[PDB]
């Protein structure tokens, strides 16, 4: 299971 | 919307009809932008999401295809539609990437694809001005506009006095009422009340004005009956304040 | 199936508190959400939550318990503003997977409810008539007429009205033969003139 | 014994010739169990180990979206970094992101990480654990102070407390058939004289799982021993790894050295001297 | 940036045993950039019929790859891995040795 949420660009 | 726009906002369609829904974001760039549907009863169901620009993803078999020809322009179309096709369609975009997963949707495109655009009729309205009971009871004048006889039943009812639009003391019915319960293809009534003060009425100075906005036939739009065709116009009907 | 909700129509009377409940059973679900949506209108968020326990907002309260995969809005202080379809959204693969919403009405209430059933004459024409049942108390509730020939619709409350005053209202019309008002479905005491 | 499951993106641009090459693959202890690739027909989120196959196909739809949005950040922030550090269009940089989450033997949560780094040094990652960031430059900052502003920290911990180690155990579970074997390593021994007057001993560790193994070597006047030679561990391909330490030592006694195995598999220490 | 030459090992799966099949690995890492040709090598000439793993890394970003092939170790018959990186000036070769 991935990251769904908290990826965000820099 | 300052965020997104989505056109046109209420359409109706003779089956077979192409369809072609634009959706334009502005205030952020490489956004994941949504296709979603709310159909028979709320519920939006995913139809297309696209990560990026010329990148499309159909998340179920359908008559409907979307694109992405810029960063922050997409379509939705049809070469024809189905009775199947109405709804309301939804346009929406989220943060580049996968953050709180908030969404930021359109103003929204309703779709009616009708069988025959013969049972297409526009509203006739009438406002009935309060009654001089009430008024010397109460010491309050309620004005009540009626719109009647059209369909499809999407109608925009809106007030008016002395050119301004009026939201101050307005009860527009949630939803019309079919006047013959029976038939499927009957046609709709909706009733507005707005209320003023006994002194505001009674001043022959102040202009009332009912106005409905009835979404209907695109001109162009094929056409067989004697009548006028029943396009998309605004109905209206005004009053005047009354001293006795 | 997949994200549940139930349907409306719920009430709750002014000023009370509204719960409303919505349940998930994709535990891969990272984030959960509170849309509204008035008729006519898209949705609009109202919150947002990705964490177990409470989250206030103003008159709002997201609660997320993760542990039975449940999640909750109430509403403190309810208007009649706030009557409108909620959708229960859940972030998972993805994408946002919708419940399909529950309808929340709240019932005004009237301080002081002066019943009365006037009719209106047409601008254009003395002939052309209908009936305003208004004033009345949100106890009571207006019923679809039989024989339908003579159109009755359902209440309808004044939006942000002003002067500390706000009424229900409810017309019936006919372009029947035999005229004046005259309906038995609900409500004594209200006084018609003429 | 403790458990873990990683996550591992990398992005590489090709100026001149299509969009950034993005390969992404999944980890739980040292198996790899997923794999994305952008030059790859497929354009999903594959399969690679037995025990992943049962999910069903809204699990790989749904990681098929999440790993195209992670790639999709990932071009972009190949176009914000080549301005952050002003660098030409020509050349090709790469981003990479690490995260993922430990447990320990009682299947709770240890610990969680998220680490981001460009042209292969550390550009942020979460501290251990917190809401903070370490930051490596001036650049970094910049992301730094973007992502707190958007409580970045909060949705990761969200997921590496609670999402990552639920999935770990899940998979933990399923796949207990391959994930909790523990494979003893097979030690043989071979002998080499350096062109007379001195020797070697190769301590050899075969067939083993997982990786985390130590062995050593040690003498009869005191143990420990500085002066060998240890390769890295090394994958033999059937999943199991591979391991040996060499020491120099003279022809003469030659018996007098002694090696020492350690590993979860092994109950008790495995010790093996040379025999002619 | 940071560039890092590649670690090379060239070695068999099971003990090497003169006629029987087995696969040879080459074990490359360590390194970075993640571009990188590698060629297993049969009495110093190419073998068409290679796979590999998929790109992974370590904590300090650095890159690693299995390269492999199934082969018949014969007698006196060398096997050699071939690699070039950025790092290198030239391609190095490592010769493969039963029981390195």
């Amino acid at each position: 299971e991935a990251a769904g949420i908290g990826i965000l660009t820099v | 919307s300052q965020t997104i726009h989505q056109w046109p906002a209420t359409l109706v369609q003779p089956v077979g009809s192409p369809l072609s829904l634009e959706c334009t974001v502005e205030g952020t760039s490489n956004p994941n932008l949504y296709w979603y549907r709310q159909a028979a009863g709320r519920g939006l169901q995913l139809l297309f999401y696209s990560v990026g620009i010329g990148q499309i993803s159909s998340e179920v078999p359908q008559n409907l295809s979307a694109s992405r020809p810029q960063d922050r322009q997409f379509i939705l179309s049809s070469k024809k539609l189905l009775l199947s096709d109405s709804g309301f369609y939804l346009c929406a975009w989220s943060e580049t990437g996968l953050g709180t997963g908030e969404l930021f949707f359109g103003e929204g495109s309703r779709l009616t694809v009708l069988e025959d655009l013969k049972n297409v009729f526009p509203p006739e309205v009438a406002v009935f001005e309060p009654s001089e009971a009430e008024i010397s009871h109460t010491q309050k004048a309620t004005l009540v506009c009626l719109a009647t006889g059209f369909y499809p039943d999407h109608v925009e009812l809106s007030w008016w006095v002395n050119g301004k639009e009026v939201h101050s003391g307005v009860c527009t019915d949630p939803q019309p009422l079919k006047e013959q319960p029976a038939l499927n293809d009957s046609r709709y009534a909706l009733s507005s009340r707005l209320r003023v003060s006994a002194t505001f009425w009674q001043d022959p100075r102040n202009h009332f004005r009912c106005q409905v906005q009835f979404y209907g036939l695109s001109e162009n739009d094929e056409w067989t009956q004697d009548r006028a065709k029943p396009v998309t116009q605004i109905v209206s009907a005004e009053a005047w304040g009354r001293a006795d | 199936q997949e994200v549940e909700q139930n349907s409306g129509p719920l009430s709750v009377p002014e000023g009370a508190i509204a719960s409303l409940n919505c349940t998930y059973s994709d535990r891969g679900s990272q984030s959960f959400f509170w849309y509204r949506q008035y008729s006519g209108k898209s949705p609009e968020l109202i919150m947002f939550i990705y964490s177990n326990g409470d989250k206030e907002d103003g008159r709002f309260t997201a609660q997320l318990n993760k542990a039975s995969q449940y999640v909750s809005l109430l509403i403190r202080d309810s208007q009649p503003s706030d009557s409108a379809t909620y959708l229960c959204a859940v972030n998972v693969a993805g994408k946002s997977t919708f419940g399909d919403g529950t309808t929340l009405t709240v019932k005004p209430n009237i301080q002081n409810p002066d019943p009365a059933v006037y009719q209106l004459r047409d601008s254009k024409s003395s002939d052309k008539s209908v009936c305003l049942f208004t004033d009345f108390d949100s106890q009571t509730n207006v019923s679809q007429s039989k024989d339908s020939d003579v159109y009755i619709t359902d209440k309808c409350v004044l939006d942000m009205r002003s002067m500390d005053f706000k009424s229900n209202s409810a017309v019936a019309w006919s372009n029947k033969s035999d005229f004046a008002c005259a309906n038995a479905f609900n409500n004594s005491i209200i006084p018609e003139d003429t | 014994g403790s458990h873990s499951m990683r996550y591992f993106f990398t992005s590489v641009s090709r100026p001149g010739r299509g969009e950034p090459r993005f390969i992404a693959v999944g980890y739980v202890d040292d198996t790899q169990f997923v794999r994305f690739d952008s030059d790859a027909a497929s354009q999903r989120m594959e399969p690679r180990a037995p025990w992943i196959e049962q999910e069903g196909p809204e699990y790989w739809d749904g990681e098929t979206r999440k790993v195209k949005a992670h790639s999709q950040t990932h071009r972009v922030d190949l176009g914000t970094l080549r301005g952050y550090y002003n660098q030409s269009e020509a050349g090709s940089h790469t981003v990479q992101r690490m995260y993922g989450c430990d447990v320990g033997s009682d299947w709770r949560f240890l610990r969680g990480y998220h680490q981001y780094a460009y042209d292969g040094k550390d550009y942020i990652a979460l501290k251990e654990d917190l809401r903070s960031w370490t930051a490596a430059d001036m650049a970094a900052q910049t992301t730094k102070h973007k992502w707190e502003a958007a409580h970045v920290a909060e949705q990761l911990r969200a997921y590496l407390e609670g999402t990552c180690v639920e999935w770990l155990r899940r998979y933990l579970e399923n796949g207990k058939e391959t994930l909790q074997r523990t494979d003893a390593p097979k030690t043989h021994m071979t002998h080499h004289a350096v062109s007379d007057h001195e020797a070697t001993l190769r301590c050899w560790a075969l067939s083993f799982y997982p990786a985390e193994i130590t062995l050593t070597w040690q003498r009869d006047g005191e143990d420990q021993t500085q002066d060998t030679e240890l390769v890295e561990t090394r994958p033999a391909g059937d999943g199991t790894f591979q391991k040996w330490a060499a020491v120099v030592v003279p022809s003469g006694q030659e018996q007098r050295y002694t090696c020492h195995v350690q590993h979860e598999g092994l109950p008790k220490p495995l010790t093996l001297r040379w025999e002619p | 940036m940071i560039q890092r030459t590649p670690k090379i090992q060239v070695y068999s799966r099971h003990p090497a045993e003169n006629g029987k099949s087995n696969f040879l690995n080459c074990y490359v890492s360590g390194f970075h950039p993640s571009d990188i040709e590698v060629d297993l090598l049969k009495n110093g000439e190419r073998i068409e019929k290679v796979e590999h793993s998929d790109l992974s890394f370590s904590k300090d970003w650095s890159f690693y790859l299995l390269y492999y092939t199934e082969f018949t170790p014969t007698e006196k018959d060398e096997y050699a891995c071939r690699v070039n990186h950025v790092t290198l000036s030239q391609p190095k070769i490592v010769k493969w040795d039963r029981d390195m």
